[PDB]
């Protein structure tokens, strides 16, 4: 299918206790492959997936220097932000960024992303056409104009449509044995009291990759959201994911229900009953 | 306006320490250091974003260190200079959006084994020939600077107290007075051509100025001859209806 | 300045089996800011050898972390997460539920 | 292992010629390219910058093109003037790094078109001493080359172009001198021909 | 492959 590469960065200022802490992580689809932490001793970009271990010493220097530059860029962007919002030099603030690209199965560019957040709120974002910007407030509007006047979008689109795509494409080949692996959910069901009248049925999907999964409940072949609870998909820690879906049913009427599990790792969807 | 580097010239003795300074373009984001030897391209030394020194050449000598403590101005220090350090040291800075590098004039370093042969130039000005005037109606003056040892000189012409570029042409390089010798002194010529009628006016004053770079005022000197410090040497001539 | 409360799930990497070594996970998500206190508990006592994933975040910029530790479940021992955050007036304590 | 090569290393041309200065690089993962001009003893003047996205860029008689796939960049100089005489430096930034990586340069000489050649040698006397004199070889066409000295006591500079701008007049010259008493300007330049 | 940060100034 199609694929993604994303980087997520987090700068947290701490006035009076040194420079902002900067953390960046890289992902390919659902698999994390690199990290940098400005508080950690190495001062290096580091591997977090086995397939990226193939990269030579110059790749690690190159990525190290680029992520440390981002570190510096966001250190300055925090100071600017403070002035824009006229905030005091006392408090901690957070500058977050996300960027990356998607490619189709052919390996061709599908979409690119380049966006900022300040204290948990959208700040500015590159629009889908990779040529224009969306500012979320008056402060961000200053930045938008700055970037439009300087035609900054072009350099960003160039990265997204080129370097980003070539990188993703490369990682996908180097790590095909895992990144292009499919891992089917292993399913089962639990059953719990709740009360005098009703029990809960929980449908489990375990050890599946990629995260993308659909779990739905049905009563007599008719689906139900009415008394349905669907938890966040969660990491198992071994590179695979877990998720469950639950319904509340009348006690003694459990066989009336079925759970349906769709996942691209499945020849055909699975159907479970208590 | 642009990038400012100091000192523009430095002649030193092997084993001495030098310091170079760069004042980047105002609020320019990045500052870069380069090194360039004769007829070669600039080679990367180190760079800063703000005050962070984020990448330094892996071939950079232990004796070389840079810093940019406030962002803004940067310092490059060479400990115990060697003849191999002799080069043009180039500073550049780039803007936040473009990444276009803008360079300074450069700081030109010459490291000598010692300073025994450092010598300022002798300067002379040679008047237009009567035959040139008669044959072409133009009048060329030649300026000659001789016997200066380190080759750091800047020659300029002054006509009635104003520096002139029109009609000026100077040797691209100083020539070795004794080419087979390792410590040869140098010579340098320049021409200034005016119309005959401009030369024939006795009001018109022509000054050849040779700015020589040599010792600092505080380098020691034990030879009898005057301390061959950095100095200007000149020669001059006046027009005349012959 | 938007702030968001942490959501918690406490679970094992592999299905639990008494006497068989495993991993105890606490998945904490949807919070903001990133500074957070997460402890894993064995019969109410803080476990010392605890590691977490690299700070990351979701579509709405809210953070998530996976805290984990090696453990060997028994059917007597209780396990829990204790989560403290600036958005909470008091910590959330979520017990590990094998059979959930 | 990025290698920037500049083609050709040096270039002498008649004034008014349309010039091609080539630059190639072995690694095409380029962020941007930059062209510089350098004049002897001096620093670098920035001429053109081309971003990865852009294909060409122009400033007056300068046009730079860029082909990332080819690993190639050309600088065109239209209507080359003697004033373009300089060393031209090609530099690239990698997607992977902030530094610029330089070529060795193309050394360019644009020879003036001398309208009315009048080769002549002249003797010029010192303004302060009637004793001291120099020889001036001037007004030869740009194709005439001056040869270096092979005599230990006679010094001969390379040729050099002056431009008297108000008169729109360019001329070539070289200078010769001696301290020797058998000095003679006539044959001091009988070692230089068209 | 990390991008460069030219143009990222608020």
């Amino acid at each position: 299918g199609s694929h993604s590469m994303r980087y997520f960065s987090t700068s947290v200022s701490r006035p009076g206790r040194g420079e902002p802490r900067f953390i960046a992580v890289g992902y390919v689809d659902d698999t994390q492959f690199v990290r940098f932490d400005s508080d950690a001793a190495s001062q290096r970009m580091e591997p977090r997936a086995p397939w990226i271990e193939q990269e030579g010493p110059e790749y690690w220097d190159e990525e190290t220097g680029k992520v440390k530059a981002h570190s510096q860029t966001d250190r300055e962007n925090l100071r600017i932000a403070l002035r824009y919002y006229n905030q005091s030099e006392a408090g901690s603030h957070t500058l977050q960024m996300m960027f990356g690209c998607d490619v189709g199965s052919d390996g061709r560019f599908l979409r690119g992303y380049h966006q900022y957040a300040y204290d948990g709120k959208d700040y500015i974002a590159l629009k889908e056409d990779l040529r224009s910007w969306t500012a979320a407030d008056m402060a961000a509007q200053i930045t938008k104009r700055k970037w439009e006047a300087a035609h900054v979008a072009e350099q960003q689109r160039a990265y997204l449509e080129g370097t980003c795509v070539d990188g993703l494409r490369r990682y996908l080949e180097n790590g095909k044995e895992t990144l292009q692996r499919t891992d089917p959910p292993k399913t089962h069901m639990t059953h719990h009291p709740i009360s005098d009248h009703e029990a809960t049925l929980r449908c489990w999907a375990l050890g599946f990759y990629p995260a993308e999964i659909t779990l739905t409940w049905q009563r007599d072949g008719e689906d139900q959201t009415q008394d349905t609870e669907l938890v966040e998909t969660r990491p198992a820690g071994d590179g695979t994911f877990q998720k469950w879906a639950a319904v509340v049913v009348p006690s003694g009427e459990e066989q009336r229900y079925t759970c349906h599990v769709q996942h691209e790792g499945l020849p055909k969807p699975l159907t479970l009953r208590w | 306006t642009g990038v400012s580097q100091n000192p523009r010239h430095k002649i030193t003795k092997r084993g001495q320490n030098v310091t170079f300074r760069c004042d980047p373009i105002s609020e320019h984001n990045r500052l870069y250091w380069y090194r360039q030897t004769l007829g070669q391209g600039p080679e990367f030394l180190t760079y800063f974003q703000n005050e962070a020194q984020l990448e330094k050449s892996r071939l950079l000598s232990d004796r070389f260190s840079a810093e940019r403590p406030k962002g803004s101005f940067s310092t490059l220090e060479i400990q115990r200079t060697e003849q191999g350090d002799s080069a043009m040291y180039l500073c550049a800075s780039s803007s936040w959006d473009t990444g276009e590098l803008f360079f300074g004039e450069g700081s030109r370093l010459t490291v000598l084994e010692d300073l025994k042969n450092v010598f300022p130039p002798e300067v002379a000005v040679f008047e237009p020939s009567e035959a040139e005037i008669s044959h072409t109606q133009k009048a060329t003056l030649v300026c000659l600077a001789t016997g200066f040892y380190p080759d750091h000189v800047e020659l300029s012409w002054w006509v009635n107290g104003k520096e002139v570029h029109s009609g000026v042409c100077t040797d691209p390089q100083p020539l070795k007075e004794q080419p087979a010798l390792n410590d040869s002194r140098y010579a340098l010529s320049s021409r200034l051509r005016v119309s005959a009628t401009f030369w024939q006016n006795p009001r018109n004053h022509f000054r050849c100025q040779v700015q020589f770079y040599g010792l600092s005022e505080n380098d020691e000197w034990t030879q009898d001859r005057a301390k061959p410090v950095t100095q200007i040497v000149s020669a001059e001539a006046w027009g005349r209806a012959d | 300045m938007i702030q968001r409360t942490p959501k918690i799930q406490v679970y094992s990497r592999h299905p639990a089996e008494n006497g068989k070594s495993n991993f105890l996970n606490c998945y904490v998500s949807g919070f903001h800011p990133s500074d957070i206190e997460v402890d894993l508990l064995k019969n109410g006592e803080r476990i010392e050898k605890v590691e977490h994933s690299d700070l990351s975040f979701s579509k709405d910029w809210s953070f998530y972390l996976l805290y984990y530790t090696e453990f060997t479940p028994t059917e007597k021992d209780e396990y829990a997460c204790r989560v403290n955050h600036v958005t909470l007036s008091q910590p959330k304590i979520v017990k590990w539920d094998r059979d959930m | 292992k990025q290698e920037v090569t500049q083609i050709p290393a040096a270039l002498s041309v008649p004034e008014g010629e349309n010039l091609v200065l080539n630059c190639s690089f072995t690694d095409s993962a380029i962020y941007n390219l930059q062209w510089f001009r350098q004049d002897p003893g001096k620093g670098l003047t920035s001429l053109l910058l081309i971003q990865s996205s852009q294909r060409e860029q122009t400033s007056g008689r300068l046009n730079a093109s860029l082909d990332k796939s080819s690993g190639r960049s050309t600088l065109y100089i239209a209507a080359s003037q003697p004033g373009d005489s300089a060393t031209y430096l090609c530099a690239v930034r990698m997607d992977s790094s902030y530094k610029l990586i330089f070529g060795s340069g193309t050394r360019l000489l644009v020879r003036p078109d001398i309208q009315n050649p009048d080769p002549a040698v002249y003797q010029l006397r010192d303004s302060k001493s009637s004793d001291k004199s120099v020889c001036l070889f001037t007004d030869f066409d740009s194709q005439t080359n001056v040869s270096q000295s092979k005599d230990s006591d006679v010094y001969i500079t390379d040729k050099c172009v002056l431009d008297m701008r108000s008169m729109d007049f360019k001329s070539n010259s070289a200078v010769a001198w001696s301290n020797k008493s058998d000095f003679a300007c006539a044959n001091a330049f009988n070692n230089s021909i068209i | 492959r990390y991008p460069l940060t030219f143009g990222w100034c608020f």
